[PDB]
């Protein structure tokens, strides 16, 4: 396996994560490594 | 040289409580169905530690064996985990959960679990030939229809761009097939493949997913130091980035309070090396000695969610404060980067996939580039 993500509270306010990572509830796949889990807004 | 596990039993036997729970956490146990039998139900339940220390020893020269080909239908969370099948309902006892988390009980199966890291990337299958650790795979099932079907599957369901073939989405040496496994050398070389190219397009996004992963939980909001033995397992900075034995990273987790927390689980058919989720200099990075089979008492038996089938699956924020990983910081504010400050990255293991692999490109001051390619699990200690 597991691991995790860490990001300070001021970058947080600038970025947009995508709604599987955010809301890990509704994922039903993997995510695949290298792709989009957030952008800058 | 003392064989590990003779280590283990030693360090067992010459110590009262030690001594006393190796027999209560199987004592513990219940008798009747299912757990007579282990998770996978294919064997009966080990119900002593010498039956373990026994096993634990004959594993040191097994790669784990693909039990779906025969048996589709039982249950597979503990697929490529035989020394978490042997414990899995001893880790739910109270005496188990004492057991697991003792520190020198913990250095001896680190050593147990490195010694077969060292078989499983043996490609003689320690003597057997130059094509020992191939053949060894080819033996526990992993050439067949279901297990192959079942790790394309896998790496196709999370992409767009779905690929009919293993040999078309990860690497493998010369002439491999199907039927000579590819011709992975040893467990290793199959367990830490890389994608071909291409095959994971590194996205424009400031941040890119790390590990091939299914998300778990994301936590805003986080504080210096936590409960995180409370229902819910709040995070806990202070213990899961190590502060509690090194000073030099405190600040860090000064600086992360507040901060966000996303946490993804790697399964054992997925791929399992790690991504630079950004770009950014290294500013720490470390490694943490910890527990290989420890879980919550919701986990366990007569727990709120428990006993857990496939330990540490429902324990996996629990284990970010306790168990064996690495901490690697990256400073984004640099030229080329996002400047979206610093960011953690926690690979925490889980049972005997708990090899923390930092590779060079991430030693402390180097730059690494968002989708690099910067370590990987492996199986071991
Ligand atoms: N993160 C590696 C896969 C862990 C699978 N679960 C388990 N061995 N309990």
């Amino acid at each position: 396996x597991t691991h995790c993500l860490i990001f300070q509270r001021d970058a947080v306010k600038k970025l947009q994560f995508i709604p599987k990572a955010q809301y890990p509830e509704i994922a039903t796949t993997n995510l695949a490594v290298n792709s989009e889990l957030a952008k800058l807004t | 040289v003392e064989n590990p596990v003779e280590t283990f039993r030693k360090l067992i036997e010459n110590d009262s409580t030690l001594y006393m729970l190796a027999h209560s956490m199987f004592d513990e146990v219940p008798e009747k169905a299912p757990y007579d039998r282990d998770p996978t139900t294919l064997k009966k339940q080990v119900r002593n530690y010498k039956t373990m220390l026994y096993l634990f020893n004959t594993l040191l020269t097994e790669v784990p064996e693909y039990f779906l080909r025969d048996n589709p239908n039982v249950p597979s969370g503990l697929i490529g985990f035989p020394f978490n099948i042997i414990v899995d309902w001893p880790m739910g006892t109270p005496s188990g959960r004492q057991f697991f988390l003792d520190t020198r009980v913990n250095k001896c199966l680190k050593d147990i679990l490195n010694k077969w890291n060292e078989f499983l990337k043996d490609p003689t299958a320690q003597g057997n030939g130059n094509k020992g650790g191939n053949q060894a795979l080819i033996d526990a099932g992993w050439s067949s229809d279901a297990a192959v079907e079942q790790l394309v599957n896998k790496a196709n369901e999370s992409t767009t761009d779905k690929k009919k073939t293993f040999s078309e989405i990860f690497q493998h040496p010369a002439n491999g097939t199907q039927e000579n496994f590819f011709n992975y050398a040893c467990w290793d070389n199959f367990f830490t493949r890389r994608f071909k190219d291409g095959v994971r397009p590194v996205a424009d996004a400031a941040v890119v997913n790390a590990c091939e992963s299914f998300p778990l939980s994301f936590d805003t909001d986080v504080s210096r130091r936590n409960t995180f033995w409370l229902k819910g397992t709040p995070y806990s900075l202070h213990d899961m980035l190590g502060a509690t034995q090194d000073e030099r990273v405190a600040s860090y987790v000064d600086g992360f309070v507040g901060g966000s927390v996303y946490q993804a689980f790697l399964s054992a058919d997925s791929y399992h090396c790690w991504n630079a989720p950004v770009t950014g200099k290294v500013v720490y990075r470390s490694l943490i000695d910890g527990t290989y089979f420890a879980e919550t008492a919701a986990a366990g038996f007569g727990g709120s969610n428990g006993p857990d089938p496939a330990g540490p699956d429902v324990s996996q924020r629990y284990i970010t404060h306790i168990a064996a990983r690495g901490v690697l910081i990256v400073d984004t504010n640099v030229t080329g980067g996002a400047k979206i400050g610093l960011v953690g990255f926690v690979p925490v293991g889980m049972s005997e996939v708990s090899t923390c692999d930092w590779f060079d490109n991430t030693e402390e001051g180097k730059t690494i580039s968002k989708g690099d390619v910067i370590g990987a699990f492996h199986s071991g200690g």
